Order: structure tokens, then C-alpha cells, then sequence
């Protein structure tokens, strides 16, 4: 999955 | 082989040796808050930033009411334990 | 409030 | 880097919801706990577990439930979930007839003891008391 | 409009309660060998509980317990992870 | 946001105790290997950006003082706090050469009515040592 | 390896 700051 | 003790994750809704409160009529804080996150964000964030939402939503969005002076105004924060070894997400 |  | 969840279930989930207590446990009605257990039960039913509720368990009950439940097949199970409501203290949650370690509800899942739950989580969800200290806040 | 006292704090625990922790006289305890590790490769892009969670699984697989006395040989670890954090913590911008 | 704020002038400081030595008293064997690890998380740490200080063999009292005066720094120039305990220990507890102290009263030095200066920011322990005497055999 |  996409996990972004 | 893999540690029996390995992929276990324990969500408390309070710390070790604390209190853990509840209202009566909206059931307690911690239930509240994973149900209000999950329902919004359950199918896409993983299980640990579920839970760290839950703990702020616990921290933040909750403060005890009593006429007992002793017991007015107290706090809450969730204890997560884990023992996972991958990201968990409910989902795909 | 009450305690668990 | 994430558990895999291509399963045909996403796996089964205990609510044990335990409101009501023996005179001699000294405990009290937990008022609003059938509210979280509803709640409960249609977050965890949307999110794909296969959940089902339990009221006023005794400890044997809790024990019997959850030791079952590991000796079920979880083969084509993604996880595994399980709440606990109730009164509780230090290591240990109230059945409507005592205490029990929570270690022992818990044991059940270890991976020399349930098989078809390894390497999948196994999720333990607590709402109850670990003692009798109170969080003051600041600022 | 407080916060609770005990908010914000996290534990990473090289091993589970009750449990021994190993260690290497060589190469020095499999949890801190493994967070240095996965540290070096990740602790400036990931989420701590990312950077943790891949440390439980690398204690976890990558290491075994040797020794002469066959009670203490092959043995496992798993770390355990503690959090009463409120946000999401990276060590970058 | 979701995220903690790390907007600060340092991200902070990081406290590593190497507990290698304990008086034969208590029964505990000399950590082989310790001294290593405390060199990989040293330069580590020192890497993200966190003030690393070592401290070695300490006592138990050593430990609580040491832990109390950093709670009592200034911190508002920091985004965060670290402590990393390198030595033996049993369930709830971590070995000074001294003997046995709470993990509890070691880090409740910095709860967040008595370190104000780290309320609302994130404060680490990574903890190397035993809790405990069980041992996991595995599986598969 | 040794015990901690």
C-alpha cells in the first residue's frame, strides 16, 4: 500500500 | 520457524495500572473512538495508524465528568502492543 | 463517567 | 512488508460483552457497553469479520470460547479478532463470575497452538480497567 | 483542552514479558542488531511503527539461538512493541 | 495533522545506558557483546540527528538521576527524546551494577506533567534486556 | 548466545 509523509 | 509468541497485537484502551473510562450513554472512550476511525478509515490505513489515530482521539476528544472532585476532569490514552511482523491492512 |  | 490478506474470509471475530455481574464479584453494571458492542459489531462486520457476540460470560465460558475458536480451522482465514468488554484489572478482565488471566484467553493463538493462524494476526481488541490510577492531564 | 500524562511515550521491547532476550558475545543482541539494521536502510523514510514492525519480523526470521546445552538451542525471539503515541513519527522533515 | 511536528532546531537527545558490568552480588554475568551494540545505535542515532551520550556500568541510583536531570533539561528546542537501556533484566525491571530498579519510575520521570518541555512530543525507549526467564522454541 |  502507499503510507507518504 | 517463527516465534510462537510472533503476529499478536494487543489494543488496550487504557495503560498498565491506570483507569479506563466509559460514559454510560455513549459507551466508553476508547470503543467510541476505534469505531468513529474505523468507519472512516478502516479500509485504508494500516492497523497501526488506526490505532495511533485512536489513541489522539482518546487523548484529545474525551475528559471525565463526576460530582466527586477525585474523579473530574481525568484523562485517557490507549495502549497498543504488537507482536506483528508485517503491515496490516483490511482490505485488497 | 464510570470506571472499568 | 504487509500480511497477506488474499483469503476467501477475512476471518472470524468474538465480541464478548459482559455487562452484568455476580453480587459476589462486587462489580457493577456497565452501562453503555451494549452500545459499544453494537457498535463494534458493525464496524468489524463492514471491515469482513465474520463476527458474533457474547453476553455475561462466566471465565470458563470466556476460556471455552476463545480456546475453541483457536481450535477451529482458520485455513482460509486472513486473521483472526477478538474484543473484550468488561470489568478488568492488571493482566486480567472479568468473567460475570470472577476474574481470568488474559493471558490464557490469549495463549490459545500461539503458533504451536493454532496452526492455521500462523503468521496471520491475531488481534486483541481490550476495553477494561488495569487498575485503579487516574490520568490528571497538564496544561 | 488537557493531555493525559502517560500520552506520547513508546516502547520497543527486544523480547515479550516473560521472556528471555538473546544476545550474540559476537555480534551483540539480535534486537539491537536488527533495529541498527533496518535503521540504516529506513530511518529516514518510514514510519516508526513501520521501522519496528519490520524489526519484530527480522529478530523474528533471521535469527536462532545456538548453543551447547540443548535446552537453549534453536530458541526464538519476537520483540515487542508498545506505543501510546497520538501521531505518526518520522525522523525527517 | 497526523504527523509529529519536527520542526525544531535538534530532533534531540539520545540517552544510551550500557550496563556491561554487574557486582557479583547480583548474581548477573558480564554482557558480552554489549559494547557493539551500543556502537551501532550510537553512531546510528547520531545519524537521524539525535544527540547521542553513552553511559557505562551504571549504578541503579545512577540510572534514576541520570534520567531525572534529562527530564529536567530544557526541551523545547527538540522534537523528541530517546533512551536506549542496554543490560539485564526480569519482567518490569533492568539491572544497574547496583541490583534491580522499575522500568516505571525510569521513565515516568518524563510523563507529561513532569518534563512540560516534552509534552506533546514523542518520547522513545528501546530497551534491551530480559523480562523474564521463558523461552520461545518456535514453530514449523 | 547468551541470555539478557
Amino acid at each position: 500500500q502507499g503510507h507518504g509523509e | 520457524k517463527i516465534p510462537v509468541e510472533a503476529d499478536f497485537l494487543f489494543a488496550y484502551s487504557t495503560v498498565p495500572g491506570y483507569y479506563s473510562w466509559r460514559s454510560p450513554g455513549r459507551g466508553s472512550w476508547f470503543v467510541q473512538a476505534l469505531c468513529s476511525i474505523l468507519e472512516e478509515h478502516g479500509k485504508d490505513l494500516e492497523i497501526m495508524q488506526i490505532l495511533t489515530r485512536v489513541n489522539d482521539r482518546v487523548a484529545r476528544h474525551f475528559e471525565s465528568q463526576s460530582d466527586d472532585p477525585h474523579f473530574h476532569e481525568k484523562k485517557q490514552i490507549p495502549c497498543v502492543v504488537s507482536m506483528l511482523t508485517k503491515e496490516l491492512y483490511f482490505s485488497q | 463517567d464510570n470506571l472499568x | 512488508y504487509q500480511y497477506n490478506m488474499n483469503f476467501e474470509k477475512l476471518g472470524k471475530c468474538i465480541i464478548i460483552n459482559n455487562k452484568n455481574f455476580d453480587k459476589v464479584t462486587g462489580m457493577g453494571v456497565r452501562n453503555g457497553t451494549d452500545k459499544d458492542a453494537e457498535a463494534l459489531f458493525k464496524c468489524f462486520r463492514s471491515l469482513g469479520f465474520d463476527v458474533i457476540v457474547y453476553n455475561d460470560c462466566s471465565c470458563a465460558k470466556m476460556q471455552d470460547l476463545l480456546k475453541k475458536a483457536s481450535e477451529e480451522d482458520h485455513t482460509n482465514a486472513a486473521c483472526f479478532a477478538c474484543i473484550l468488554l468488561s470489568h478488568g484489572e492488571e493482566n486480567v478482565i472479568y468473567g460475570k463470575d470472577g476474574v481470568t488471566p488474559i493471558k490464557d484467553l490469549t495463549a490459545h493463538f500461539r503458533g504451536d497452538r493454532c496452526k492455521t493462524l500462523l503468521e496471520k494476526p491475531k488481534l486483541f481488541f481490550i476495553q477494561a480497567c488495569r487498575g485503579t490510577e487516574l490520568d490528571d492531564g497538564i496544561q
